[PDB]
Formats: C-alpha cells, sequence, structure tokens
C-alpha cells in the first residue's frame, strides 16, 4: 500500500528541481513563466499537505483516508511529472516548447482531467511569446 | 452488520459488469470501442443502463 | 482652446474625485466624450451603475 | 455611434481575463435602463449643498478646496451634473495649526490642549487601518490553513 502512496512524492520529485533551476535567464525567457505557473501549484501542493497534518494531529488520519486523498494528487501532479521530465530533456526553446505543448495538450483529450491543465500550463508560457 | 456481507452487496452486482467490460474489450483497439461500449449499454436494467451511459457518455466526445 | 481643454480637463479630475464618484481618468474621459453629444447625466447616472452591478453579478 | 461609446462603458468597467458572451449581456443591460427615466435651480448650488455636510463633518480645507475648484471653473456643465449623481458610491506633517513654533508673528491665543488631542487622533485613525490590514491578513490565511482538505483548491475537483 506504501507502493501505491509513493508515487506522489516520487511526481513531486521531478517537479521542484525544474522551478528552483529550470527559470533563469541562460534557458531562455519561456523557462522563466513555466517556472511561474507551475510554482502555484507546488504552493498548492503545500498547502494540501499542511491540511492534512491537522487532521493528523486530532488522530483523524490513518493510510486510507490518505489513500483516498492522494488520488486527486497523483491524476494531476502525475502530468506535471510527465510534461516536467520531457521538456526538460533536450533543448526546448521558444517554439520547440510551444510544439511540445501542442503535442502534449492533445494527449490529453479525451481524458478532460489533465487537458485544462495542459491548457494552463501552456497559456503561461505563451504570455512571454 | 452480517460482517460486511449486506455492505458490500451493492459494489459486487456493479462490478460484475466492469470486469465484463475490461474482459470483453481485450484485444480490441480504436473505433471498436466505440462499438464495444455502445453494445453493453443495451441491457434492460436502468442499473446498468446508467452505468455504462455513462462510460458511453466519455467515449462519445 | 487646444491648451483650454487639456487644462478644464484636469481640473474636471479632482472634483470627480472628491466628490467620491466612481469615475478614473479612463471612465471620466469616455463619460466627458458621451455628455459632449447631448445625452442627459441623470440618465447615465443609472446605466453606470447598472453595468457596475450585473459586473459584480459574473463574479 | 453613441451607441458604441455604451460598448466602451462595458468595456473599461469590465477588463479581461468565456469573455465573448458577458459583453453582449452588459451591452443589453447598459442600454435597458437608459431608456426607463426618459420615458417617465443652479449646478453649482447642489456643490454648496455638498460642501455643507463636509463642514459639518469638520474637515475644512476640503470644503474650502470644493468651492475653490467651482469658482475658477465658471470664472462641461452636464459632466458635473453626472458626479453629483454619481457621488457617494465610488472608492474614496503640517505645523501651522497646533504647532506655534513655526510661522512669522505668530498668533497669540495663550495655548492649546484641546486640538493637540485631536492632533493625536489624526494619527490614531491611520494606527487603527495599519492594525486592521494585518487582521484581514491573518484571517485570509486561517480561512486556508483551517479547513477540512482541498475545500478551497479545485484539485478534488481533478
Amino acid at each position: 500500500l506504501v507502493h501505491r502512496i509513493l508515487p506522489v512524492a516520487a511526481s513531486y520529485s521531478a517537479v521542484t528541481r525544474f522551478i528552483e533551476e529550470k527559470s533563469s535567464f541562460e534557458y531562455g525567457q519561456v523557462n522563466h513563466a513555466l517556472a511561474a505557473a507551475m510554482r502555484t501549484l507546488v504552493k498548492e501542493h503545500l498547502i494540501l499537505v499542511s491540511q492534512l497534518e491537522q487532521l493528523h494531529r486530532q488522530g483523524l488520519l490513518s493510510l486510507q483516508k490518505l489513500w483516498f486523498y492522494i488520488q486527486p494528487a497523483m491524476r494531476t501532479m502525475d502530468i506535471l511529472a510527465s510534461l516536467a521530465t520531457s521538456v526538460d530533456k533536450g533543448e526546448c526553446l521558444g517554439g520547440s516548447t510551444l510544439s511540445l505543448l501542442h503535442d502534449r495538450s492533445f494527449s490529453y483529450t479525451g481524458d478532460s482531467q489533465a487537458q485544462e491543465l495542459c491548457l494552463y500550463l501552456t497559456k503561461a508560457a505563451s504570455a512571454p511569446y | 452488520l452480517r460482517r460486511l456481507l449486506v455492505w458490500t452487496y451493492d459494489p459486487k452486482i456493479r462490478l460484475k459488469t466492469l470486469a465484463a467490460l475490461v474482459d470483453h474489450c481485450q484485444g480490441r483497439k480504436g473505433g471498436e470501442l466505440a462499438s464495444a461500449v455502445h453494445a453493453y449499454t443495451k441491457t434492460g436494467d436502468p442499473y446498468m443502463r446508467s452505468l455504462v451511459q455513462h462510460i458511453l457518455s466519455l467515449v462519445s466526445h | 482652446n487646444l491648451n483650454a481643454v487639456r487644462e478644464t480637463m484636469d481640473v474636471l479630475l479632482e472634483i470627480s474625485r472628491i466628490l467620491n464618484t466612481g469615475l478614473d481618468m479612463e471612465t471620466l474621459s469616455i463619460c466627458v466624450r458621451l455628455c459632449e453629444q447631448g445625452i442627459n447625466p441623470e440618465a447615465l447616472s443609472s446605466v453606470i451603475k447598472e453595468l457596475r452591478k450585473a459586473t459584480e453579478a459574473l463574479k | 455611434s453613441i451607441t458604441q461609446l455604451f460598448d466602451d462603458l462595458c468595456e473599461a468597467l469590465l477588463p479581461a481575463a468565456n469573455r465573448k458572451r458577458a459583453k453582449r449581456s452588459l451591452k443589453k443591460v447598459a442600454y435597458n435602463a437608459l431608456f426607463t427615466n426618459l420615458f417617465q435651480l443652479p449646478a453649482r448650488n447642489k456643490i454648496l449643498m455638498l460642501s455643507f455636510d463636509l463642514r459639518v463633518g469638520g474637515l475644512g480645507p476640503k470644503a474650502d478646496r470644493l468651492e475653490e475648484l467651482v469658482e475658477e471653473l465658471e470664472a462641461v456643465g452636464s459632466v458635473l451634473d453626472l458626479l453629483v449623481q454619481l457621488a457617494g458610491s465610488g472608492p474614496p506633517r503640517d505645523y501651522f495649526l497646533n504647532n506655534k513654533h513655526v510661522g512669522r508673528n505668530v498668533p497669540y491665543s495663550g495655548y492649546d490642549c484641546d486640538d493637540l488631542s485631536v492632533f493625536e487622533m489624526d494619527v490614531q485613525s491611520l494606527i487603527s487601518r495599519e492594525e486592521c490590514l494585518c487582521h484581514s491578513m491573518i484571517q485570509e490565511t486561517l480561512q486556508v490553513m483551517e479547513a477540512a482538505p482541498g475545500t478551497g483548491l479545485p484539485t478534488v475537483g481533478l
């Protein structure tokens, strides 16, 4: 059961390493706004973790409630941990990123959970362009 | 009550279509995954014509 | 006259601020151009408030 | 046209962040309220009537400035006629009053203790405002730190 819950931390590891490094001027002016709308989502991640801890203090958390809670956090954070390790691997500067995010916003058009999320990411990455 | 017999009774009946759907579509792809989902919608029961009518409502789009 | 109607536009701003009207600079320019046609302003006072209500209806 | 300026009124008062169907409905709202009044004293006198309530509530130089500007704007008549109808529904040291240390031949009145006490209230309103900000910054975030998880985020809807 722990290895069902571990994919959340594994899909958190390959998110902050983009935000906390891959945003600077050398990387172009496009890794900026990608780390400027991926940061709000990681803020949301830490919000959720704190709200869980408050219930844990009152004796109101076990593995099963955690297991129910993290299905929103591995159907959404996994989308990010998939996009981030393909934009980062291979030089995606300018239009090549925006083609990869017109390829991975066409990868979800039949799910409808992840499609809005990819549109949100590229609607922030399209702004400097 | 009755050591979770009655409490999981109602899910077992619904699982007896979801397992049928995964067994049935095994080895089918493409536009036959609009045929196989439409075929299971017609049963004669509303309990499984409001469940595969939702799976079908997703495959329509 | 083009000298005078920039200065009167600037003095017109202060009495719209201290009378506590909803207007800022942009809406003041829209309203001064709208009154220039010849519309009665007591009528404009209602459409501006109805826009500001139905704007909040969305959010 | 004049009915086109009413679209620009809808453009300023609603910014963009849908956003192509709301503006036509607001354009309808702009048209539908204009003609109900049309089916069914000077201008500066009302300015004096509104300067009076200012002076009733204290705050002298503001009334002295409001009367100063209409006096030189008469030394555009229809646009101040809109401002008196839009009044009160929008968004809103000195050492020569109770400091007699500066000036040239300062007025002799003995001393002060009855406006110097309302010279601390001039700061007390600021001290009471800048604590209400920190009451409204701790509240908006304790509304996030304490809740059942994910009822302020739509992430449970994903």
